[PDB]
RNA sequence: AUGAUGAGGUUAAUAGGUUCGAGGUGGAAGCAUGGUGACAUGUGGAGCUGACGAAUACUAAUCGAUCGAAGACUUAAU
RNA sequence: CGCGAGCUGGGUUCAGAACGUCGUGAGACAGUUCGGUCCCUAUCCGUCGUGGGCGUAGGAAAUUUGAGAGGAGCUGUCCUU
RNA sequence: CAAUGGUAGGAGAGCGUUCUAAGGGCGUUGAAGCAUGAUCGUAAGGACAUGUGGAGCGCUUAGAAGUGAGAAUGCCGGUGUGAGUAGCGAAAGACGGGUGAGAAUCCCGUCCACCGAUUGACUAAGGUUUCCAGAGGAAGGCUCGUCCGCUCUGGGUUAGUC
RNA sequence: CCGAUAGUGAACCAGUACCGUGAGGGAAAGGUGAAAAGCACCCCGGAAGGGGAGUGAAAUAGAACCUGAAACCGUGUGCUU
RNA sequence: UUAAGUUAUUAAGGGCGCACGGUGGAUGCCUUGGCACUAGAAGCCGAUGAAGGACGUUACUAACGACGAUAUGCUUUGGGGA
């Protein structure tokens, strides 16, 4: 139940891949033409 | 032609950092405050600060007005690490690495 | 559960001490080692 | 349904707290998850206070929480008389609803999508 | 598990609520009668009822954004 | 004498004790007897499921043949002739 | 013309590092180090050019040695991997108002909940300033923090009878 | 003879942090520049930071400050898969 | 056009070269401090209260030196020089 051996750089590199955070899912408000949250009311101005 | 802004030694690991940059890079000025502003994390307020630096820097010191930049490369490097100890179990002691981080970004006009 | 040394002024002056230190040679002896060694706490 | 995270009776002590305080304020920020929950319980009340009858009206008594609104000129009113007099006669004509939920930005301290439940 | 799969996004029954019902429980509350009282009887298979069936846009799926073809050579028939 | 980083720990093989025997004695016996701490967050290969990318000379929605692969595969009694 | 695999091991020739003696030299017109390069000798290794660098250092002959590291579960110091994984240390919170650059986490309020031979009130031992009022937010608080047993400033313990 | 893993344990408020009930044990830590000339003002930010301007020969000499290697972590890409 | 055959492209990521950053404190240079000695002094301090300490002392104030309630020092004789 211990590492056996080093995950060598390129391992490692290799099994982030897939780790990363998306772009949030933001959309331009229609009353103030800043972004915000699709389905979520502005912060900026509070619209709808 | 190319504005500068850097913060350093911030209190986030870089790691973590860095997952937050990887939206920003090579994006238009807008959109990636934008991004910033409304990405959940917590490295997200401290890079939205060091964007709006260079952005002041490029109309402050160059007449480089913000409606045409783009952040031409942003990243983040490792910074001078502070270390801690947690007591664990049988008398035995874990260390803690607290990292940090020295954020860079620039921005230009794609110009010369 | 009762771990050692239950604090006890009267006790850590008495054992130790400076006056309890000199009251026997061997006792004048580690005074003596702790100034020739340039200790701050002698007792 | 849906557990909150949470045992029976905290739960239950927990969504008439919250159903109790939307009456007080007409509109409340919370999490999702509990406006979606707490929705069901503050519109079932509602009907019970759009008949008005003894009987709803002691049933409804199950859930609310006592406590005491000062409105203008210092006059005073309990949560069951606020909702069988001042929200029975809002309501008297619209056939559900009776809510409506406005998506937030999530917090700070956590992840939470902040949201605002107010009555409609 | 998450992601996937599938049913839906207003030109809408996808979910909540409302209305009706199935199933479950078993005679709600308030009255009136009788009893000294503990209680009983009629109203009234009443009242309540989470996931189950149906109808209804009353509330929320409002706004918007992103990705995604223009089709290689060679030879044989055509 | 498959399998304890899957489980138990009764036997056996630590320290306690006791009986029979041997030893002057400390102690001893594969002679009995009662008691006696079973640790580990899985890196790789492996295996059971479940995603993303790309290739299938255009981009797509649906229906598919089957090269292979896997699973089953047991049997009793009674009656009739 | 002959010989030249080689371990324990014997023999010989050498390359390098610091220092010393003498001789002869190089150096802000840029020394030693450091980095790069497609250069030279049979090897240990030696130069040259270009960058950084901002003062010492080569060469010849000869002397002396703390003289050459890859392994000792070596010592010291840095940085990895496991991994964004385990853990976040017994428990009931919800919501309105306020404060701020920022709030599940700080202040006020309502409701709710837990203890109640005690998580309550005293007083010893022990710790010594953690006590109080302003202010701050790097660090310490297993998260956050405008908060605090944290930091800065200024304060606070009064006996003839205890 | 040694030049900061050396030379005293100690080049630096060292027999001191610290550890132990106590005898006792016992560290780690030098270098901005010639001169402090230690960055007037402006800009973003609550601040930490930064970016100009200025000081200086030099500021990847800006106080953790001479040189600044390797492990290690990133950002580009020429050629590959 | 249709049949048969052949071959790109792809890069989520990875590799190798290269460039530019960070982290870190090797190396080089440096000396405040050490080490081994030589030559000459000297080789007793205490009830006249020692050696070693503890408290104090400054305009303000913690630490280190110095000092002792005459306290961050006093007197005197000489040296010197803002
Ligand atoms: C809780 C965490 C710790 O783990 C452990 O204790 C586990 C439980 C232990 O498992 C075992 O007992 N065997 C499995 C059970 C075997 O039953 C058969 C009946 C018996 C017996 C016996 C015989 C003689 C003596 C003895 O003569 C004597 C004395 O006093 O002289 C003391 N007794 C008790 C004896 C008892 C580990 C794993 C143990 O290893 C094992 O031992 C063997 C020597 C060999 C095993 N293999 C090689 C075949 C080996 O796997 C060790 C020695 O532990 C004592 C592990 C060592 C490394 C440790 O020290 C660690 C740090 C532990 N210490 C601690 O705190 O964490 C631990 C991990
Ligand atoms: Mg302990």
């Amino acid at each position: 139940a211990v590492p056996k051996r080093r995950t060598s750089k390129t391992r490692k590199n290799k099994r982030r891949t897939h780790f990363k955070i998306s772009v949030p899912g933001m959309t331009e408000c229609p009353n103030c033409g800043e972004y915000k949250l699709s389905h979520r009311v502005c912060k900026n101005c509070g619209s709808y | 032609m190319e504005a500068k802004a850097v913060a350093r030694t911030i209190r986030i690991a870089p790691r973590k950092v860095r997952l937050v940059l990887d939206l920003i890079r090579g994006k238009n000025a807008a959109e990636a405050i934008a991004i910033l502003k409304l990405t959940n994390k917590a490295s997200s307020p401290v890079i939205e600060k060091v964007l709006m630096s260079a952005l002041a820097n490029a109309e402050h010191n160059y007449d480089m007005n913000t409606d045409e930049l783009v952040v031409k490369e942003a990243y983040a490097n490792e910074g001078p690490t502070l270390k801690r100890f947690r007591p664990r179990a049988q008398g035995r002691a874990s260390a803690i690495n607290k990292r940090t981080s020295h954020i860079t970004i620039v921005v230009s006009d794609g110009k010369e | 559960v009762k771990r050692t040394y239950q604090p006890n002024k009267r006790k850590h002056s008495k054992v130790h001490g400076f006056r309890k230190r000199m009251s026997t040679k061997n006792g004048r002896k580690v005074l003596a080692r702790r100034r020739r060694k340039g200790r701050k706490v002698l007792s | 349904y849906r557990k909150l995270g949470r045992t029976s009776d905290q739960r239950k002590a927990m969504l008439r707290d919250l159903a109790t305080s939307l009456i007080i304020s007409e509109r409340i920020e919370t999490t999702e998850a509990r406006a979606k929950e707490v929705r069901s319980v503050v519109e079932k009340l509602i009907t019970l206070g759009k008949k008005g009858d003894l009987a709803s009206r002691r049933n409804a008594a199950k859930t609310l929480r006592n406590v005491e609104i000062l409105n203008e000129d210092e006059t005073t009113q309990t949560a069951l008389q606020k909702l069988f007099g001042e929200i029975a006669e809002r309501y008297t004509e619209r056939q559900g609803g009776y809510t409506r939920i406005l998506k937030q930005g999530p917090r700070r301290g956590d992840g939470a999508e902040s949201v605002i439940i107010e009555l409609v």
